[PDB]
């Protein structure tokens, strides 16, 4: 019975020394993954309007050949 | 190597950005022809972030000039270091844009844009490492208002990730009459309000005040003036242009001093118009503020402040702190250690200690009230209305640019009467 | 072997590693080009001082440390200085753009590119290790650097090195000495972040280290450079142990034992003596009771708090130079008596004491007399816990109108990290609150 208990203990103490290793490299994906995601958003965002103001600028130059 | 391009804008644009390269050439010891005849290397250690090191040991200024006329072009080159730029990089109209927003903006200016995006490119790609840019230019009339602002629309479209920093020249009604410019600047604002990360107010009815009351010149000229603009702009650039303690660039500047992405709008200072209280006492004055805003109006978001000279920094910590200490009411509480400082060895050309003084302050609004008020009275009257809907412009779009001036001073408000219980 | 591998991050922590090596090279004789007359087992050794450094088979002696900085400034004035030719190129790691200041660019936009080689630069220290004991990471709390990128590396040593010590050398901001307006902001989130992938953590107070400066040394605006040499003084103090044999020498792992009482109670204070200038060294020899005591005064201390107003947890006492146990026992027995050390109640109250009898070195042209013996005090005290108060406040001031916050949400963080982070520390807060009151 004491061996199956020693060898139960650093079965654990593997087991938590792998768990460890993992959550980290899953916490370290998930944010670098939930990262380029936020910050690529941000600049599409950014884009998405400095075009619709060169859809303006055509809406805009159209209404002065409306002039003529 | 951290490379800002620079872009000179329109009339006012050109001259004020000339001086500019005129001083920082004599501080960094730049002849000219770009060649080195200087004492120290301190000047040349951080060379690169303005100048293009060719062979034959030539520095050519990273410049951009750009106008709707070629008559502020021919100056350039004709006066001093006009041959030190790039001929290439002048770019030009023929036609002008003749005080109108919309001709800078939508029209002429759209037909020298592209012109100007590509040498634009070419200086960008050659880069190391781009900052981003500064624009010198005026919010008055024609070519830098709008233009300008349509150039940096279309740059920040290709550079989303650089920093956009302007040096914009607001009107006074005591320095130009045409009468457009309460039009100009609120349609220009509009647009420095959402696509700048810094921009720098100098203020026409601040410069003439100081020469007319503190330089006593009965009739300062666009030369008086632009003499205390280049005093400003050598200065809130030493710390990008010298070594220091603080590493500065175009992003750490942004970074620390805007706390609201809308909030950028700072208000220079210069002094002298001397000892380390003096300078700062007279530095935190509402008389050497290139910005007609008094701060006693307002309060302080963030504050940097450059000292040039050769001067006790021991001196200056405890000059720094009593002005903290003596006018804390006027900084806002929930915002620590917001007041940095930074000293420079060598002074600019003639003084043998300055202090510059760059401040984010809710007082600005006081700037963009007058600006607004000048505005209605003719947007009220519907006045020169034909100048831009002839041009292709709708009403809307006064009202909007007006209704979003109107929020950006609502909401230095919000922070001016910010607590922190 | 017992080998420690050093990484240095950031102005700061690269900086501080040029006075901690430079100092470290003077203990033991070691000259800029990397020889060692005294070692007579050339290219190699398990000597004490080769936990620190390796030796090539030319007989060069190599620091295990890699410096990494998001760009090139200050690293360049390595590759260029006085010892230059101590270091592999391949040590010497740079980026193009720094982090301005930022956490997400440190962590994220700009880290993200760098990171893998940095990592594989450490592998290759590693692979060169019979016994690796650990990394010694040095960083300021404050630049976005300092704060995002070791804690990415933290986070990335934790995945490829398992439980495998990491202890920090951790820069807290101080007013007089700050860069950005933000330092609070990267304080917190890279606190939170790191604080699982830590060990121990000896935080150096910039306003503890600029207030000793200007008092004990006379210096009127202290540098980097005057701090700088200030602190390796304390980290060789403390690493001593590591690089040094000793009869009476102590394991700096045998006092982690006794200084980390649960996980995340692992920040001690750090207090040395001697601080003083050569003129006021002369003629005044300061005695194993006279340092010892000065252990005591909290204007010694490397962080501003009040050990007086708050409750030991662990006390050790590491000398250097001239000592022998018995001055030491009798200065202990006098501090009881006479000062304010109170022991939380389920904990012993002995003192654990080291001492190494190589004396303390100083670099030349400094302001810190040599000395003929030398102790740094780490204890584990809840006044520490100020130090975070402090910080926290800060931190709270600004992030209740979302100051800033734009500069981070931008580079792709949400304003959730945030709240998160300052809970990890409202937590850490209250967890030295709880370890200090009394047992049922
Ligand atoms: N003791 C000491 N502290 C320093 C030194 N250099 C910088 N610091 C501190 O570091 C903090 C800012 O972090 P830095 O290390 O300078 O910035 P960084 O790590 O290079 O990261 P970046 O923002 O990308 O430049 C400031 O509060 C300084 O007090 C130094 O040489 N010695
Ligand atoms: N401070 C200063 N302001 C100027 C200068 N030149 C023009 N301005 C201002 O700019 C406005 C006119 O815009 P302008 O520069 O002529 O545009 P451009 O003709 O297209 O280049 C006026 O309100 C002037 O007050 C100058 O040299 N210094
Ligand atoms: C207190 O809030 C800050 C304000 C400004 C700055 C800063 C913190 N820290 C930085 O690293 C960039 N920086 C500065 N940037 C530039 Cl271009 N010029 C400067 C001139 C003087 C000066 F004190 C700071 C700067
Ligand atoms: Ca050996
Ligand atoms: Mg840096």
């Amino acid at each position: 019975e004491k061996r199956e208990h020693e060898r139960e203990v650093i079965q654990k103490a593997i087991e938590e020394n792998n768990n460890f290793i993992k959550m980290a490299k899953e916490k370290l994906a998930q944010k670098m993954e939930s990262n380029k995601e936020n910050r690529e958003a941000h600049l599409a965002a950014m884009l998405e309007r400095l075009q619709e103001k060169d859809k303006h600028a055509e809406e805009v130059r159209k209404n002065k050949e409306l002039k003529e | 190597m951290r490379e800002i391009v620079h872009i000179q804008a329109g009339q006012c644009g050109n001259q004020i950005g000339a001086k500019f390269w005129e001083v920082i050439s004599d501080e960094h010891g730049i002849d000219p022809t770009g060649s080195y005849h200087g004492d120290s290397d301190l000047q040349l250690e951080r060379i690169n972030v303005y100048y293009n090191e060719a062979t034959g040991n030539k520095y050519v200024p990273r410049a951009i000039l750009v106008d709707l006329e070629p008559g502020t072009m021919d100056s350039v080159r004709s006066g001093p270091f006009g041959q030190i730029f790039r001929p290439d990089n002048f770019v030009f109209g023929q036609s002008g844009a003749g005080n109108n927003w919309a001709k800078g903006h939508y029209t002429e200016g759209a037909e020298l844009v592209d012109s100007v995006l590509d040498v634009v490119r070419k200086e960008s790609e050659s880069c190391d490492c781009l900052q981003g840019f500064q624009l010198t230019h005026s919010l008055g009339g024609g070519t830098g208002s709008g233009m300008g602002t349509l150039l940096i629309s279309k740059i920040r479209e290709e550079y989303p990730d650089r920093i956009m920093n302007t040096f914009s020249v607001m009107p006074s009604p005591k320095v130009s009459d045409t009468v457009v410019e309460p039009y100009n600047a609120t349609l220009s604002v509009h647009q420095l309000v959402e696509n700048t990360d810094e921009t720098y107010c100098i203020d026409n009815e601040a410069l003439y005040d100081i020469c007319f009351r503190t330089l006593k010149l009965t009739t300062p000229t666009y030369g008086d003036l632009n003499h205390l603009v280049s005093a400003t702009m050598s200065g809130v650039t030493t710390c990008l242009r010298f070594p220091g303690q603080l590493n500065a660039d175009l992003r750490k500047l942004a970074v620390n001093m805007v706390p609201f992405p809308r909030l950028h709008f700072f208000m220079p200072g210069f002094a002298p118009l001397l000892t380390v209280p003096e300078l700062t006492q007279q530095m935190f004055d509402s008389k050497n503020m290139m910005a007609a805003c008094d701060p006693r109006h307002g309060r302080y978001l963030t504050v940097a402040a450059i000292f040039r000279g050769r001067m006790s920094m021991k001196e200056v910590d405890e000059q720094m702190l009593n002005v903290q200490n003596k006018n804390s009411s006027y900084f806002v509480e929930w915002i620590p250690n917001n007041v940095k400082t930074a000293v420079c060895d060598i002074p600019p050309r003639g003084l043998k200690m300055s202090a510059t003084f760059i401040g984010n302050s809710t007082a600005i609004q006081e700037l963009f009230k007058r600006i607004s008020e000048q505005f209605t009275a003719m947007f009220r009257r519907k006045a020169f209305l034909h100048w831009y809907t002839g041009e292709g412009m709708d009403e809307m779009e006064f009202t909007e640019a007006e209704s979003n001036m109107n929020d950006l001073v609502s909401e230095y408000q919000q922070y001016q009467d910010a607590t922190a219980d | 072997m017992r080998e420690c591998i050093s990484i240095h991050v950031g102005q700061a922590g690269v900086q501080i590693g040029n006075a901690c090596w430079e100092l470290y090279c003077l203990e033991h004789g070691i000259q800029p080009d990397g020889q060692m007359p005294s070692d007579k087992t050339i290219g190699g050794g398990d000597d004490s001082f080769n936990t620190f450094f390796s030796e090539t088979g030319a007989g060069k002696h190599v620091p295990r440390a890699v410096f990494v900085d998001l760009e090139p400034t200050v690293i360049d004035e390595v590759r260029t200085g006085t010892y230059r030719q101590l270091f592999h190129p391949e040590q010497l790691i740079t980026g193009k753009e720094d982090a301005a200041n930022n956490y997400a660019r440190g962590h994220y936009t700009i880290g993200k590119e760098i990171i893998d080689l940095v990592l594989d630069r450490i592998r290759k220290l590693a692979d060169q290790c019979t016994g690796l004991q650990g990394f010694l990471v040095f960083h300021s709390f404050g630049g976005g650097t300092g704060s995002g990128f070791t804690s990415l590396l933290m986070e990335r040593l934790s995945v490829d090195y398992g439980k495998k010590s990491k202890l920090e050398f951790s820069i807290y901001p101080a007013p007089q000495v700050s860069t950005a307006v933000v330092e609070p902001y990267n304080s917190i989130l890279t606190t939170h972040t790191t604080l699982e992938h830590s060990d121990c953590a000896f935080m150096v107070d910039n306003e503890a280290i600029y207030d000793i400066c200007r008092r004990n040394l006379d210096i009127e605006r202290p540098t980097y450079t005057n701090l700088n040499r200030l602190i390796s003084q304390i980290v060789s103090s403390i690493t001593a142990s590591l690089r040094f044999d000793g009869a009476l020498n102590v394991d700096l792992t045998e006092f982690q034992t006794n200084l980390v009482p649960y996980p995340r109670i692992h920040f001690p204070l750090a207090t040395y003596a001697p601080v003083i200038s050569a003129e006021k060294a002369y003629h005044e020899q300061l005695s194993v009771a006279e340092i010892t005591n000065a252990c005591f005064e909290p204007a010694n201390q490397m962080v501003k708090c009040d050990p007086r107003h708050g409750k030991y947890m662990a006390c050790c006492l590491l000398y250097r130079g001239d000592v022998v146990p018995k001055d030491v026992n009798a200065a202990i027995a006098t501090i009881k008596t006479k000062r304010s050390i109170q022991f939380v109640d389920w904990c012993p109250t002995g003192f654990k004491v080291g001492i190494n009898y190589q004396p303390p070195t100083v670099v030349p042209g400094g302001d810190l007399a040599k000395v003929q013996r030398a102790v740094c005090m780490l204890s584990n005290t809840t006044a520490i816990a100020e130090a975070w108060a402090r910080l926290d406040h800060k931190f709270d001031l600004m992030y209740a109108k979302r100051a800033f916050v734009h500069w981070y949400v931008g580079e792709g963080m949400e304003e959730g990290e945030f709240s998160e982070a300052r809970e990890d520390m409202a937590a850490l807060e209250k967890d030295y609150e709880e370890v200090g009151v009394d047992s049922v």
